[PDB]
């Protein structure tokens, strides 16, 4: 009966769920636990290039704090 | 990293398109009271690979012959790039306009196929389908131009933070009743699949490519609905939950398409263009004016970061 | 009222000869339904009945692996059904041989035969008659 | 670079598929159509004019944007209704 | 006693209520949704499908398929060359050539059929006064060549000596009706 | 003028087009002609029926019945009551079969393909009945001159009742999908609009008439069987469109059950084949014991039963219309001419007028209404 | 090895051309109601990965069903030439195997095996959809018993 379509429904479900979590976890692994910043404007890009310049490593996924 | 992500975005969607062909066959069979494929493998999870091997086994201007299907498929795959699930692969302001462009283009393939095939028979249907697709993409664009005024940005992330509290269907359903239909024309699905109903030149391989892109566009328009008019739950700690609810609603719409394909007859071309030009375009313009006034005789004028 | 269905499903699973038999069946004949066994031919063909299902599906059959020097685990026809059961299987009657055996007669084919399409023991046509017109058999001496 | 990568990848995948396909085995006019294409143009141009609302709305001259939008929409509808009444949407030859 | 379809019992009204219902059904698509509901209903039902090689459809003893000559319980044949099958076969399919038999009795030497012409009607088993030839139930004798279907006396005899364990019961049930 | 050909997707059409609308539609018949009326003359009156089953292949029994009735009008006899009733029964079952196939192929050629698969189960049930009675699925030799071949086994009536108990619900569940769907209403309405005078002239029959207001049914009039006994209300339409025709077909589907109910509840006992052994063969027990019955068996089955020189024109209300037979005969078993009259012929003669001014994808709906079958047409 | 895996590859590609079967249902006459009854629920052609209907240019098998006259022969040979290799054929009925009840007529092709080749035959007037399935399975086996790669690798 109608309980024979699940072996395709669940398949499509998992294979449409994989890309989202893939992207999220991958962005997070790269940028160190925090998501990938976005720049709809020049303001955020200025912030990002500033953090890049002061990272001491030339990468922006480093937030310093008050110990600088 | 990035190549890994593109693989995660391209391989699983092809897998899902295959198993979507399967699901179509099964649900149509169960609505016509029969089973559907249950033999090639357990409950029919190998028929798609069987079809692939068979097609690539079948024997048959090379320029058009190749560029048309390739173009269509590449567009259909690129359409996926800018989607949020929940954080996208490529955050693009104007993403939905990029979507509309790359969805409209395939008309070039449809048209080159005809202009190559000398068959007057072929140009007949080519012109007809091209015209219907064009005319429905018009409204497909105006609906967005009338809704997105709720979030003053053509982005696709802002949709989510917007729908945080409520959805986008309780309002704007005079549109969803359309955006859930034009999607049945650009895709040349039913009840507007006349382009495959009246037949009197696609070989095996290029046919496989055309069909791949067709069902990809199916999945993608359904995802666009699930994102726009059926806002999921964006609790930042649960991107998994977002993706999961998105999956659910996409499957629901993709089975609604099949309810339709099974139940209804097909539209006579003239009746169809009448439908559009004399029922949807006036309503569409008036509703766009309505949603233009709403943020003026109400404080609800949204921001632009 | 779903655990009844679930228990039905699990006893359906286990009814077969464990995982191995379940796999043999669920990969040869794509069914798992459990039902009574009433008869068993001499080749291995195991028949089954379940009179709570609808029509045409209340009887069924599990064929034999090897039949007359042949490997029929995958290869499976519908002509491998011997007649004295074929009749019932096709819904012509309601009493199997164990309670309605046939007439014990000779000159009947004991070892049934699967279909003979292109095998080297297939069928061909010919004439079953002698020569209508005889002829002259000349001598073997010169004059 | 990212979109370049993605697009090259998609194109190369499609071409691998088609190369597999190729290796593994071894008229009068209808004025109505032109009129419809023309309607499509004269609407896409309206679309180009009309898209910028999500940024024209956050300005201060609401009394101007509201008006100009209504104007465009209503005059376009007038042209549409005239085309209809003069039988550009009938298809019977 | 005629009738009238597609016609109202009288002229309709212009009630705002009737116009309202009309407008609703024209906008929100009530009837289309009802059709979708019906399809859902049939989706949630049992399918009439069956596995052919492991389940075979129903029939009745009166089937008409593969052919079969027959025998008495004493081994002897039943055909005596009465030729009714030849003179009644609508297709002229059958071909017979009879002769004596060294034991003095009467019998055949050629009883050939072309199952490409045989329309599977029943006239031969109706005419045969001795029930010799009986169009049988076997419908699985599809082949790969057009010469496994020009059956002859020996193939028919084999089919009889094979299926006689079923035709006996079939006829024992059916004959009274005829 | 873009004149083109059109085939399957037998139906070879040549469309003289103008843009998108039509100007002319010339069919090209003959793709299914064989030699029925050139073979019969070389045969008897009892190895001809198969031809009349193969003709209008859907029903087959409202055709065997026509042949039987012609032969009987020639032989100046009648069959018995049980035979007449059984024959009415199967006539109605065939009305149902043909209406189903017309409806569903209409909806299929349009694109709606679910009711096809739905009703084909019930069609399989009817075929189970044909099997229980005749022996084969479709092309049964059951109905024969001088009555019928065999009586009814002892497990049929109950099944027929149990099937009629549900066919109505299935019909309603298909109506729910179609008879109100605006899409079907727009595919069919104002199509194939016809006027009574031109229908009569062109020679239309049956539904193509009574969907245009006319009152003509060869069962109420020219009653060939017991149809004068039972009640069955005839449907008609006022407009004359494919919608009205569809609705006529469905209403006939229903009145056919209104008939079957009474056929069942009044079927009498008795015989099947008239006991005139010079015409219909006798039972086998007598064929074997007695002698004269054996002689008559022999003669019937080598030299068909002689027929006196006459000529007739019968008629039936087959699913479509005036299935007619002009059967000429010399004083011999081998007849001299058997002209069939199948309505598809005139339906095509009127297609070129029903398709003047309508678009390209309405020819299909026209043909669906006409229920075109080509076996009956080519002859 | 080489020959072993070559045989296995041929068996797999035969698996494909055996499951993904698409017919052109060239049904002229009353051997057609039975194709339709077969694609109907109770036997469900599709179950074996065999679609109800489909155009030639993408089809693999071709089911002839009905009298094959001298006006619809040309079209048939045209279709069988247009179709793409491989192209399997299935004759379904007396009329199309030996001209059936119309053998001795003047406007019949006394056998579709004259116009076109054949890989399977089926008797009937009509047949039974069950016998038709049996013919199609005989066809699946006539496929599974092919050794193209072996004959090439030993050409
Ligand atoms: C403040 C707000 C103002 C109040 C607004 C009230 C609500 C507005 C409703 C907007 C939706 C309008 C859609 C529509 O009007 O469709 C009409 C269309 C019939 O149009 P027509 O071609 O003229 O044929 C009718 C002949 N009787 O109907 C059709 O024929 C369309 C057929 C559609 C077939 C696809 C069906 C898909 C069903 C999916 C349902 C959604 C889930
Ligand atoms: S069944 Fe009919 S057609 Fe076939 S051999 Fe017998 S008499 Fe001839
Ligand atoms: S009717 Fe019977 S006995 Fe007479 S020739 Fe034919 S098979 Fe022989
Ligand atoms: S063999 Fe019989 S059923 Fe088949 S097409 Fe010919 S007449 Fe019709």
């Amino acid at each position: 009966m109608w309980f024979e379509i699940l072996p395709g429904l669940a398949i499509m479900g998992v294979c449409l769920v994989i890309p989202g979590v893939s992207t999220a976890y991958i962005h997070k692994f790269t940028n160190g636990g925090k998501e990938k910043r976005v720049a709809r404007v020049q303001y955020q890009w200025y912030l990002m290039e500033r953090d890049r310049r002061i990272s001491g490593v030339n990468r922006y996924y480093v937030s310093k704090g008050l110990e600088n | 990293m990035f190549f890994i992500n593109i693989l995660t975005l391209l391989v699983p969607i092809l897998i899902a398109m295959a198993f979507l062909t399967l699901v179509e066959r099964k649900i149509l069979g169960y609505m016509q009271l029969r089973k559907g494929p249950n033999i090639v493998g357990p409950y029919g999870i190998l028929q798609p690979f069987a079809d692939a091997m068979k097609l690539f086994m079948k024997e048959p201007s090379m320029s058009l012959f190749i560029i048309a299907p390739t173009l269509s498929l590449t567009l259909a795959l690129s359409l996926w790039v800018p989607l949020p699930m929940p954080h996208p692969l490529i955050n693009l302001n104007l993403g939905i306009l990029f979507i509309l462009a790359t969805s409209s283009l395939s008309v070039y393939s449809i048209l080159w196929s005809g202009w190559a095939s000398n068959s007057k028979y072929s140009l007949f249907g080519a012109l007809r389908a091209v015209a219907q697709t064009i005319s429905y993409e018009v409204t497909m664009a105006i609906i967005l131009l009338s809704v997105l005024l709720m979030n003053g940005s053509y982005s696709l992330q802002t949709l989510i933070t917007t729908q945080e509290h409520m959805w986008l269907l309780l309002p704007a359903w005079p549109m969803a009743m359309m955006w859930f239909i034009s999607t049945l024309a650009e895709t040349n699905r039913a009840p507007f699949d006349l382009t495959e109903g009246e037949s009197e030149e696609y070989a095996a391989g290029p046919f496989a490519l055309f069909f791949m892109a067709e069902y990809t566009n199916i999945i993608l328009m359904n995802a666009l609905t699930t994102i726009i008019f059926l806002g999921p739950l964006y609790y930042i700690n649960l991107p998994e939950l977002y993706s999961t609810n998105f999956m659910m609603e996409a499957l629901l719409l993709s089975s609604t398409f099949l309810w339709i394909r099974a139940s209804y007859p097909r539209f006579r071309y003239d009746q169809l263009m009448h439908l559009l030009w004399k029922n949807f375009l006036p309503l569409t313009l008036a509703l766009c004016m309505w949603h233009i006034s709403l943020p003026i005789f109400t404080a609800g004028v949204p921001p632009y970061m | 009222e779903l655990v009844e269905v679930l228990k039905r499903g699990v006893q359906q699973v286990t009814g077969h000869g464990g995982l191995r038999g379940l796999l043999r069946v669920f990969f040869r004949a794509n069914d798992i339904r459990i039902g009574t066994l009433v008869g068993e031919d001499k080749y291995g063909n195991k028949y089954y009945e379940d009179n709570k299902q609808f029509f045409g599906r209340h009887r069924w059959v599990i064929y034999t692996t090897e039949m007359n020097g042949k490997n029929t685990f995958w290869d499976v026809d519908g002509s491998m059904v011997p007649p004295e059961w074929h009749r019932w299987l096709h819904c012509m009657t309601d009493d199997p041989p164990t309670t309605n055996p046939p007439t014990a007669r000779k000159f009947i084919w004991t070892n049934h035969k699967f279909n003979v399409s292109a095998t080297p023991e297939q069928y061909v046509p010919y004439s079953t008659t002698r020569k209508k017109i005889h002829e002259w058999v000349p001598p073997s001496t010169p004059y | 670079m990212n979109l370049y990568t993605v697009i090259f990848i998609n194109i190369l995948l499609s071409l691998t598929l088609i190369l597999v396909a190729f290796w593994l085995p071894q008229l009068p006019f209808s004025m109505k159509f032109f009129l419809v294409a023309i309607t499509f143009l004269l609407f896409d141009l309206e679309i180009a004019l009309l898209l910028p609302l999500p940024w024209a709305i956050q300005t201060i001259k609401t009394s101007t944007m509201m008006i100009m939008a209504f104007i465009l929409v209503t005059i376009l509808s007038l042209g549409l209704a005239y085309e209809w009444t003069q039988k550009g949407l009938e298809w019977t030859e | 006693t005629y009738k009238y379809v597609n016609k109202k019992e009288q002229e309709s009204e212009v009630d705002m209520k009737s116009a309202t219902d009309n407008a609703a059904r024209i906008l929100m698509w009530t009837e289309l949704i009802r059709g979708l509901g019906m399809t859902l209903s049939y989706l949630f039902r049992e399918p009439a499908t069956i596995n052919y090689p492991f389940e075979k459809g129903p029939l009745s003893p009166r089937f008409r398929g593969e052919h079969a000559l027959r025998r008495y319980p004493s081994g002897e044949e039943r055909c005596i060359a009465c030729k009714l099958c030849e003179a009644i076969c609508p297709a002229q399919a059958i071909t017979i050539e009879a002769e004596p038999r060294a034991d003095g009795s009467r019998r055949t030497t050629r009883y050939d059929i072309d199952m490409t012409k045989c329309i599977y009607c029943g006239f031969c088993q109706e005419a045969c006064p001795v029930d010799a030839i009986v169009e049988g139930p076997n419908f699985e004798f599809s082949t790969e060549t057009h010469e496994e279907l020009l059956y002859n006396k020996e193939k028919l005899l084999n089919n009889g000596d094979k299926w006689e364990a079923e035709i006996a019961a079939n006829i024992q049930a059916d004959y009274l009706y005829r | 003028n873009m004149t083109l050909n059109f085939g399957p997707q037998v139906l070879r059409l040549v469309l003289e087009l103008s843009g998108e609308m039509v100007r002319k539609c010339d069919p090209h018949i003959g793709l299914l002609h064989r030699g029925t009326e050139k073979l019969i003359e070389y045969k008897t009156y009892l190895q001809a029926l198969p031809y009349f089953d193969r003709l209008d292949y859907v029903s087959m029994m409202c055709n065997e019945q026509a042949y039987s009735i012609a032969v009987e009008k020639l032989l100046n006899i009648q069959p018995p009551p049980r035979a007449q009733w059984i024959r009415v029964l199967f006539g109605e079952i065939t009305r149902i079969l043909n209406h189903i196939m017309a409806v569903t192929t209409h909806a299929l050629d349009i694109g709606a393909m679910t009711p096809f698969f739905w009703m084909f189960e019930e069609r399989e049930k009817m075929f189970e009945f044909y099997e229980r009675v005749s022996g084969a699925r479709m092309h049964a030799a059951y109905i024969r001159p001088g009555g019928v071949h065999q009586d009814l086994p002892l497990g049929l009536l109950d099944d027929i009742y149990e099937f009629s108990k549900n066919f109505s619900l299935r019909i309603d569940e298909v109506e729910e999908m179609l008879t109100n769907n605006r899409i079907w209403r727009n595919r069919t309405v104002d199509i194939g609009v016809v006027t009574a005078e031109d229908a009569l002239n062109y020679g239309f029959s049956g539904v193509m008439l009574r969907g245009s207001g006319i009152q003509w049914d060869l069962r109420k009039t020219q009653p060939y069987d017991v149809y004068d006994q039972v009640e069955f209300d005839v449907p008609i339409g006022s407009r004359g469109d494919c919608y009205d025709r569809y609705l006529c077909r469905v209403e006939e589907m229903r009145q056919s059950l209104r008939i079957i109910e009474q056929c069942l509840n009044k079927m009498p006992p008795g015989e099947i084949k008239v006991d005139d052994a010079k015409v219909s063969p006798p039972k086998r027990a007598e064929m074997k014991t007695s002698m004269e019955s054996l002689i008559h068996h022999f003669k019937l089955y080598t030299e068909g039963y002689q027929v006196p020189p006459g000529a007739t024109y019968t008629a039936i209300e087959a699913p479509k219309g005036e299935f007619g037979v002009y059967l000429v005969s010399d004083g011999s078993s081998r007849p001299y001419r058997c002209k069939i009259k199948a309505p598809g012929f005139a339906h095509l003669a009127g297609l070129d007028k029903m398709s003047k001014g309508h678009m390209l994808a309405d020819v299909v709906a026209i043909i669906g209404t006409q229920d075109i079958v080509f076996g009956e047409i080519d002859r | 090895r080489a020959e072993y895996v070559v045989t296995k590859l041929d068996d797999l590609i035969n698996w494909a051309r055996r499951s993904s079967l698409w017919p052109m249902t060239f049904g002229l006459a009353c051997c057609a109601v039975e194709m339709m009854h077969m694609a109907a629920p109770r036997y469900d052609m599709d179950r074996f990965g065999v679609v109800f209907r489909a155009s030639p240019r993408q089809a693999d098998v071709m089911i002839v069903a009905g009298t094959l006259t001298n006006k619809m022969a040309p079209a048939l040979r045209k279709v069988y030439d247009q179709m793409p290799e491989p192209r399997y054929v299935v004759s379904m009925g007396s009329c199309a195997n030996g001209g059936g009840y119309y053998h001795y007529s003047y406007s019949v092709v006394r056998g579709c095996d004259r116009i076109v080749p054949v890989d399977i035959y089926v008797p009937g007037c009509p047949p039974t959809a069950e016998a038709l399935l049996y013919g199609i399975l005989q066809l699946q086996r006539k496929i599974k018993r092919e050794q193209k790669l072996k004959i090439w690798y030993r050409r």
